RNA sequence: AGCUUUGCGCAGUGGCAGUAUCGUAGCCAAUGAGGUCUAUCCGAGGCGCGAUUAUUGCUAAU
């Protein structure tokens, strides 16, 4: 999950920072102590879903990128949605809530 | 004399022949609000046409 | 507020009233933590550099400084007196009360306003001058 | 400073006509091709405001008034009974109540 | 709390952008309107008889 | 060899001589050892200047200006004939 | 670089010579300055064949309008010589419309 | 025809550069290797003057499907692709991405629309076995002039150490080529080598500021788009400036260490870094004292016209009077209180109209009549 | 002297003249300050002898100038000290190079060749 | 190397001649503005406090305003509470 | 105020007590230099100072910023909705919503300059066609430029700098701008034909202007904007319009 | 012997403009200042600051 909409002292506003960030390939394993590092064999994560807001938070439209396993064809769906995008539309994108799979 | 929306005394104007010429001078005195910073309160009309 | 000259007892303010001929002595009494004296303690920092030729401020805490409440009527949270020449000058405003100014105010221009009228009427050697602006009502509708 | 890169200026002395001729850009394409040769008739003789050479033209279509000022747009239509509910199913098709 | 003793004195006095002609201008001249203007006035006051 | 200066630093000289020149006049008049200028006048300001006391005795008033337009002439002239050749 | 040089001198001496201020700029001036070549070859009054050097040069522009123009100009009385007819016919017979 | 024809020797030139290229990348790893620098920019000016023949036959031979592309796309090579992709028919223009590679957006919706509106017609099968040949080597004469691009960006460490420092290997086998060889270059004014390359790009109903006018390759260098755009003409003619100073060096071989050029690179930094400090500390004056009493002053010509400027007109004198219990017809509908007073009223004045006087006719600045005078 | 890449380099005898000739030139609007201009002067055919300083440190930054001179068959000459050139061309910065032009009935032409003569008759 | 000054007429280095002409015409009315805003400075008064002046005072508002100061919140014009 | 203060308080508190502490008014200038260039929407960035200040003072604008928007926005509530408000009070409300306004379109022309048009070239040919076919339906003859020789060359000319002088013609004093405005319409009337040769000049090879002011007039319901634009390109403009 | 060109000086006569003149032991600048048209072209000063009754003096009244 991702920490867009924050609340200042007067008024709550997003974060719009874009994050640059892979699809089938991350590693993990430095985040975990090695006394428990050895349990897993697979610290690598592969993007499922992808959430995506638009405008204010008064003003919201949700999109979503979805993958289809076994095929790559990442789909986004808004309400009825279906556009087959490229792999580098879901890094340009600002991302709000992300699926991983540690296969 | 002083009866009709384009006034008849308005036939005997001294610039009457100059003013043929001037046309959309009813939307460019509109528009001027977005040029003179008061606002015109005879916006809608013009008292030479 | 805080970056303004402090005076800290009593000589000090009658001394700064007494070490300067030329000018305008623009003491804010009161209290600089109160939100009434903060609103204006910083008009006055706004234009200390542009009075600077014939303005002078010193900011006084009557706490501090408990010596002139009951002589000059220190009970309203904020006071602005004018002195000239070891010389309290009245000024005549909307309000009923003509010699100082016991309201912050908010706009930059006016308080220079006042202080070259009192200035200007000062020179003259006058002991009321009178406002351009007044203080009968607020302008607000 | 920045520099305007995308929109009209108003405070421009011919911005008016612009804003005109920008209007006769976009209520074709309310009125179509075809309507919009209807109410402004024929070339050679052009009709005056709000005006039609024959009572078919007027019964021709939907729309059968239209006037543009600035920014607004005043259309006038007469729907018979069927045309409406035609107007009407089509609109509830994509739009459940 | 971290901010070495030097670096604070090494603290830069920030400055004014504008330039004089833009800080400090000559006193602008108000100047009245051309009177030609209230010739005119009167000038489209005035009408034809025929 | 000398070096020309440039057409800038001409008119900068020529000025610093001018104003040198005025200011030691005018601090030589301070002093007193020449009288304060006397107002030059033409015959266009002959009533702007000595009109008031021009009109009790015009034809006085027009020769002396024309005097001191002669004096002026003249000391043109004889200037350019000291530096005659 | 020799032709360079000659056509240089040439130039040097007697700068009015319409056949030499022509052949200069299509001939010894590269494209990129052909065009101060061309005006400093009409800075002499004198066209004879000089407006066509300036119809060539434009033409070397592909600029279809610009050409035309000058070898109108060109077939002029002012460079009447036939190379102006000639070149005339040949970029009508070259027009893209060819009307 | 004839220009295939022609670039067949051009071809075999380039394969031959090509082989002593391939070559370099082995004898680097009696014919010397300047010359193969020299002779492979010889080769590429010449794909250049016959890339720019085969653009003109482009355009006269696509000008009868579609007349107004070229004044629409003014780059050749973008002209070339343009032409190659749209074809005959030109319905292959609606999202489209190849075209979107070539052509800024603006410009492809522009050619987009004078497609819809085109009064060329098609073109038949004997256009398109010229038209896409003379593409298909247009592509392969780019292709060349790139792979003779690398191999002189690489070598310019070498043959010009001092202009390949200051604006990088790059943007200098960019403007070395263009301008005919460092020879050709050096004898070329600083002024002049700032347009290398400079696109006579088509304003898209833009402000011709917008869409960068009189632009070269050196101003499109890293070095001067590193600074703020405002102040990148002012940096981009510094630049050009000491890139021909390093030029007329690297023409004649000397300061081959690159000492010349890295004291015109410290010269440009320090300039650059001049312009980039931030400005100095200025006093905030006090408003003046109230005035004194009275103060002397002078008088004469100038004090005269003052007051002629400042007086009371009689046409402006008349005006400020306003008769008594004389109600008039409120002129000036759009703000009334604009009442003439005596001014052209019965009430009372001279029987004859007031004349207009001459003192107060408005005036323009001497600086603004000094900018008429330019202007025009 | 300071530079050995120095051919049509004047001793102090004709500088005088030269410098007079700039002078005058600048007088009559008849001369282009700067290498840059005066390449520019070259390439347009209208220049007729340029003059450069051998102070210039690195001179090959204008050690093109005597061979576009050489391509245009134009004479060309050095002095002894750039500031006395850029000052005598009629600006106080240091200049290393002036070109002078042409003028159709100019009253400098006699001088202007003569300068032309005394340096051609110094190469050797 | 020697030159000729164009205003004194004096034999000079060649290699001052540049900042020779800079200097030399250096306008003498220039001198007071150079040296009469640098005393109006240097006899001004300075209008704002000292700067520890501004930190005293900021801890004595701190002492009272504890609804942005402090941890322990109290009146507006007490110390502490 | 108050938050001005702590962050002086901050900063002075943990800066060292030695003979340094002079440097008191350039940390209160350096946060109002921040400020000011938030406001002006202008890149601030100091190359000396150190990452913790720049930290801390980088907070202190985001929050005064915070604080600036919601205010403004909460007196334009007030204004609108009809509640008693100070003449002060929509000055400076009008200039926070004029600086709020401007920053907005920064933000909007510089997402159309990297998102390219929002106009689909499909949209944009059946729209353009659409135009085309009803201008050839009308048989409308394309306007031509105006002419050297024009008949009514002058009279345009006439209208639109009598046009252009009735914003001053309603004026008792006038600045310098309007004075010089007031010269150049008046040359130009005296002067007509140079002046209609500088405006064909203009309106042939003319495509580089000068900056056009801006402000806003406040109705107390929305803000119309007032363009000010170079008073001899005015003159251009106006007969462009008339003609 | 005159005639005549150009620059710089000294004065004289006259016209014109006071929103402009002036300073630069501040900085940069023909090794390019500065660029809107026309840019393989143009090409000399610009910037910042200070003085100011928008150059500065006397005499003259009040």
């Amino acid at each position: 999950c991702i920490k867009r909409f924050t609340k200042n002292n007067f008024f709550v506003e997003k974060n719009p920072t874009i994050v640059n960030f892979p699809i089938t390939n991350v590693d993990l394993r430095e985040y975990l102590s090695e006394e428990v590092q050895a349990v897993h064999k697979n610290t690598t994560y592969d993007l499922i879903a992808n959430i995506v807001h638009d405008g204010k938070p008064s003003e919201g439209s949700y999109r979503i990128h979805v993958l289809h396993h076994g095929t790559g064809k990442w789909y986004e769906l808004q309400d009825l949605q279906v556009t087959d995008i490229l792999p580098q539309m879901i890094t340009l994108s600002e991302a709000y809530i992300q699926i991983w799979k540690r296969r | 004399w002083d009866r009709g929306i384009p006034r008849i005394n308005t036939l005997f104007q001294k610039d009457r022949h100059t003013l043929a010429y001037d046309k959309g001078w009813r939307v460019r005195t509109d528009f001027k609000q977005y040029q003179v910073l008061k606002q015109n309160p005879f916006w809608w009309t013009h008292q030479r046409h | 507020s805080y970056m303004l000259p402090h005076l800290h007892n009593g000589w000090q303010v009658d001394q700064a009233i007494l070490s300067e001929e030329d000018r305008v002595v623009v003491i804010r009494f009161g209290h600089d933590w109160d939100p009434t004296c903060m609103k204006m303690d910083e008009v006055l920092y706004s234009i200390a550099e542009k009075v600077k030729n014939f303005a002078v401020i010193y900011l006084v805490d009557i706490t501090e400084v408990p010596d002139f409440n009951k002589m000059y009527e220190l009970y309203d949270p904020c006071t602005v007196m004018f002195f000239f020449r070891n010389k309290h000058i009245m000024i005549d405003l909307g309000t009923g009360n003509n010699n100082k100014i016991n309201w912050a105010m908010e706009d930059k221009q006016e308080m220079v306003d006042i202080i070259e009228t009192v200035y200007r009427g000062a020179r003259k050697g006058r002991g009321l001058v009178v406002s351009p602006k007044d203080y009968s009502t607020k302008y607000r509708y | 400073n920045h520099t305007n890169s995308y929109g009209i200026i108003r405070g421009l002395q011919f911005a008016s006509f612009i804003v005109q001729y920008y209007g006769l850009v976009m209520d074709l394409l309310v009125l179509g091709l075809h309507r919009a040769s209807e109410m402004a008739g024929p070339p050679q003789m052009p009709n005056d405001f709000l005006s039609f050479q024959d009572i078919a033209t007027e019964a021709a279509h939907p729309i059968r008034l239209f006037c543009r000022y600035i920014d607004r747009i005043h259309i006038f239509f007469r729907f018979t009974a069927d045309e409406a509910r035609d107007l009407i199913q089509r609109y509830l098709t994509e739009h459940p109540d | 709390a971290e901010v070495t003793e030097e670096e604070w004195l090494s603290i830069p006095e920030v400055g004014d952008a504008r330039n004089k002609r833009q800080r400090n201008p000559r006193y602008e001249k108000l100047t009245p309107v051309p009177d030609s203007f209230f010739a005119k006035h009167l000038q489209t006051g005035e009408n034809h008889t025929s | 060899l000398g070096v020309y200066l440039t057409k800038k630093e001409q008119k900068k000289l020529r000025r610093q001589t001018r104003r040198e020149a005025q200011k030691e006049l005018q601090e030589k008049v301070r002093l007193g050892l020449m009288p304060p200028p006397e107002p030059k006048v033409r015959i266009s300001n002959l009533m702007r200047v000595l009109g008031t006391e021009a009109v009790q005795d015009p034809t006085k008033v027009e020769a002396h200006v024309r005097a001191q337009m002669a004096k002026r002439q003249k000391a043109h002239e004889e200037a350019n004939a000291a530096r005659k050749l | 670089n020799i032709a360079n040089t000659l056509m240089a001198k040439a130039l040097q001496e007697c700068p009015n010579s319409g056949i030499l201020w022509s052949e200069a700029i299509f001939l010894e001036a590269r494209p990129q300055r052909r065009t101060k070549s061309v005006d400093a070859l009409k800075k002499c009054e004198h066209d004879p064949h000089v407006l066509l050097a300036v119809a060539k040069l434009f033409w070397s522009q592909r600029k279809i309008t610009k050409a035309r123009e000058w070898f109108h100009r060109t077939v002029k009385i002012d460079s009447d010589l036939g190379d102006a007819w000639a070149f005339f016919y040949k970029f009508e017979l070259q027009h893209g419309t060819e009307e | 025809a004839k220009l295939w024809d022609s670039k067949m020797f051009a071809e075999i030139m380039m394969k031959i550069e090509e082989y002593i290229s391939k070559q370099a990348k082995a004898s680097e790893v009696a014919a010397p290797e300047y010359r193969v620098i020299v002779d492979a920019n010889n080769l590429t000016v010449e794909i250049e003057n016959e890339l720019n023949i085969i653009h003109k036959f482009i355009r006269d031979k696509y000008s009868k499907r579609f007349p107004e592309l070229e004044s629409l796309v003014p780059n050749a090579l973008d002209y070339i692709r343009t032409v190659k992709e749209l074809g005959n028919s030109l319905d292959k223009c609606k999202n489209n991405e190849n075209l979107q590679q070539i052509l800024t957006n603006a410009t492809i919706m522009v050619v987009s629309v004078t497609a819809s509106t085109t009064q060329g017609q098609q073109l038949s099968e004997e256009e398109l076995e010229r038209l896409e040949e003379a593409c298909d080597m247009a592509l392969e004469l780019n292709a060349s002039k790139h792979r003779i691009y690398e191999y002189v960006e690489s070598r310019m460490s070498f043959i010009a150490p001092n202009l390949s420092i200051i604006i990088g290997a790059s943007t200098a086998a960019k403007i070395m080529g263009v301008a005919g060889g460092l020879t050709n270059l050096s004898k070329m004014p600083a002024c002049n080598i700032m347009l290398l390359g400079a696109q006579r790009k088509t304003l898209s109903g833009f402000s011709s500021t917008s869409v960068l006018p009189h632009t070269g390759y050196i101003y499109h260098s890293d070095i001067v788009q590193s600074l703020p755009p405002d102040l990148r003409r002012k940096a981009a003619r510094l630049v050009a400036a000491k890139c021909t100073l390093a030029a007329r060096v690297d023409s004649f071989h000397e300061s081959t260490e690159g000492k010349v050029g890295y004291e015109l690179k410290d010269e440009i930094e320090r300039k650059f870094d001049k312009w980039q400090e931030p400005p100095p500390v200025k006093q905030v004056k006090p408003l003046p004292a109230p005035l004194d009493g009275q103060r002397k002053k002078r008088g004469g010509r100038r004090y005269r016209k003052m007051k002629e400027r400042l007086g009371l007109t009689e046409i402006r004198k008349q005006a400020n009077r306003m008769s008594f219990g004389e109600i008039e017809e409120d002129a000036y509908q759009e703000d009334l209180g604009f009442s003439l007073g005596h001014l052209g009223k019965s009430g009372s004045g001279r029987v004859r109209q007031t004349q207009v006087n001459e003192a107060t006719k408005a005036r323009i600045s001497k600086t603004l009549q000094r900018t008429l005078q330019k202007q025009s | 002297d300071v530079n050995p890449k120095a051919y049509p380099l004047a001793d102090a005898h004709l500088t005088k003249k030269l410098l007079d000739l700039v002078q005058q030139s600048c007088n009559y609007k008849q001369l282009r300050k700067g290498a840059n201009e005066a390449t520019k002067t070259l390439n347009r055919g209208i220049s007729e002898f340029i003059v450069m300083a051998a102070d210039a440190e690195p001179l090959e930054i204008i050690l093109h100038l005597p061979l576009l001179c050489e391509d245009k068959n134009v004479p060309y000459v050095f002095v002894r000290s750039k500031q006395a050139l850029g000052r005598a061309c009629g600006v106080s910065r240091p200049v290393i190079a002036c070109s002078v032009t042409i003028k159709e009935g100019s009253q400098l032409k006699q001088q202007i060749q003569s300068i032309q003569q005394s340096i051609e008759r110094l190469l050797v | 190397e020697y030159l000729v000054s164009p205003i004194t007429g004096e034999k000079i280095p060649a290699s001052k001649m540049q900042e020779h002409m800079r200097i030399g015409l250096l306008d003498p009315r220039w001198l007071e503005q150079r040296d009469r805003s640098i005393r109006e400075k240097q006899s001004d008064d300075e209008v704002y406090a000292p700067g520890l002046d501004i930190e005293s005072s900021l801890k004595q508002l701190a002492e009272r305003r504890t609804d942005i100061f402090g941890v322990e919140e109290t009146a507006i014009g007490k110390k502490i509470g | 105020l108050e938050l001005r203060a702590a962050v002086m308080h901050d900063i002075l508190d943990m800066m060292p007590e030695g003979i340094k502490q002079n440097k008191a008014r350039t940390i209160l200038q350096h946060l109002s230099e921040a400020w000011r260039c938030w406001k002006a929407n202008i890149p601030w960035k100091v190359p000396g100072l150190p990452t913790p200040i720049e930290n801390m003072i980088l907070r202190y604008v985001k929050a005064k910023a915070d604080w600036w928007t919601n205010t403004a926005h909460y007196n334009r509530e007030r204004i609108r909705r009809g509640a008693t408000v100070d003449k002060t009070v929509c000055k400076k409300n009008l200039g926070r919503l004029t600086r709020l306004y401007l920053k907005a379109e920064q933000e909007r022309q510089h997402n159309y300059l990297k998102d390219g048009p929002y106009i689909t070239a499909e949209e944009a040919v059946a729209v353009y066609t659409t135009t085309v076919h009803w201008l050839e339906s009308r048989r409308f003859s394309p306007i031509p430029f105006p002419p050297l020789s024009y008949k009514h060359d002058t009279k345009l000319l006439i209208l639109a700098l009598e046009r252009l002088k009735e914003a001053y013609s309603v004026k008792s004093r006038l600045n310098q701008s309007q004075r010089e405005e007031l010269g150049l319409i008046e040359q130009a009337y005296d002067n007509p034909h140079e002046a209609l040769s500088r405006i064909k000049r203009h309106l042939l090879t003319q495509r580089a202007f000068k900056e056009v002011g801006i402000e806003f007039m406040d109705l107390y319901s929305h803000l119309v904007p007032v363009y000010d634009v170079e008073p001899l390109e005015k003159i251009t403009d106006a007969y462009l319009d008339q003609y």
